């Protein structure tokens, strides 16, 4: 899906504020997953040397 | 013809170029195409 900004009040079935909060939520999700994976990788044996 | 000219303009304006719209003072702001298309591609 793609949306343009002809009406900045409502996009999809979601409000503008709910949409913004969703963007921040997705960013936090991806960065959290990456962070945990990289912590485990830094604790792995392959990083010992 | 005119439609064709608009077609070129629209395409060019779309992409994120810094668009410079002008407007004669005689014409109403809503009336001028320049600003109207600028608001069409840039809400």
């Amino acid at each position: 899906i793609i949306v343009e900004g002809d009406h900045p009040s409502g996009a999809g079935g979601f409000s503008a504020a709910l949409l913004a909060r969703g963007r921040e939520a997705v960013f936090l999700r991806d960065r959290a997953d990456i962070l945990s994976l990289r912590i485990q990788a830094a604790k792995s044996r392959q990083c010992k040397t | 013809l005119k439609r064709k000219i608009t077609e070129l303009c629209d395409k060019y304006i779309r992409g994120p170029n810094i668009i410079l719209a002008i407007s004669a003072a005689d014409t109403d702001l809503a009336n001028s195409t320049a600003l109207q298309a600028s608001r069409r591609v840039d809400p």
